[PDB]
């Protein structure tokens, strides 16, 4: 699809069954969302940006459907104030910026 | 990673 | 341009006839550069990022260009780690996501 920017672009994902919203933040290197639980293991990591930081914990090889692209990668979760797919998922969607 | 809002 | 997300998407804006790096950032409302100086008043914000809130000084109808597209529009400035060109400039651009 093609994606103005008048609003936020917020999606519908789907992750470990769930149906989620999520934001397309080409400004993040990771993925972030909001607390749950993931299968497999994890460690934890710092990530910043405006405000400082936050502690999440680092999910890795987990499958992801956005807006019907499959995509796997690192998903990151903790205290975030909205759901976030940054680039690190992006690019596995073919999601690109054009002007 | 650099979300921002009103 | 098409710009890809393997990267940053950090690009060439220029200021007040200064020349600095600029994220792309669609997971953000508003553009918020580091520390400068710009001509007239300010009025005061709060917003929000992934660490919680900060108070950043706004400035309407500010000259900025981007990749070498004119944009005139609201500019925050406050301690953000990196200068971030939010939707209210790239929709003056014609930014678009695509997949």
């Amino acid at each position: 699809p093609q994606i103005t920017l008048w609003k936020r672009p917020l999606v519908t994902i789907k992750i470990g069954g769930q149906l989620k919203e999520a934001l397309l933040d080409t400004g993040a290197d990771d993925t972030v969302l909001e607390e749950m639980n993931l299968p497999g293991r994890w460690k934890p990591k710092m990530i910043g940006g405006i405000g400082g930081f936050i502690k999440v914990r680092q999910y890795d090889q987990i499958l992801i459907e956005i807006c019907g692209h499959k995509a796997i990668g690192t998903v990151l979760v903790g205290p975030t104030p909205v759901n976030i797919i940054g680039r690190n998922l992006l690019t596995q969607i073919g999601c690109t910026l054009n002007f | 990673n650099l979300l921002q809002k009103k």
